[PDB]
């Protein structure tokens, strides 16, 4: 529901999710991403 | 002019103008992910005309 929205805000309003209590696979967050950009800088990637 | 190498390699491929940008040693896309990917303690030279 962060990749599923329709109306993500302009940058002068950049929306700020919180995400809390919940297990965390990126698997999800490959599947709706034809990727461009996935630069990470205090982790890695792969191990998250 | 004034090196000498053990072995040398050639790889050759034509890639889009960003895709230029993206060949180096520790990068990220779609090329460098899922294509063609330089190690990061890389000795040489990329070109591209
Ligand atoms: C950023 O955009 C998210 C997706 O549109 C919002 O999350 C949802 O917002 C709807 C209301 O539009 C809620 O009903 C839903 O429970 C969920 O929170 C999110 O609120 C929004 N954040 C900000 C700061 O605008
Ligand atoms: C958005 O939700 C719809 C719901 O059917 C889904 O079909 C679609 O793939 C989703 N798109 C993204 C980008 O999450």
């Amino acid at each position: 529901e962060v990749f599923n929205a329709t109306r993500f805000a302009s940058v002068y309003a950049w929306n700020r999710t919180r995400i809390s209590n919940c297990v965390a696979d990126y698997s999800v967050l490959y599947n709706f991403a034809p990727f461009f950009a996935f630069k990470c800088y205090g982790v890695s990637p792969t191990k998250l | 002019n004034d090196l000498c190498f053990t072995n040398v390699y050639a790889d050759s491929f034509v890639i889009k103008g960003n895709e230029v940008s993206q060949i180096a040693p520790g990068q990220t896309g779609n090329i460098a992910d899922y294509n063609y990917k330089l190690p990061d303690d890389f000795t040489g030279c990329v070109i591209a005309w």
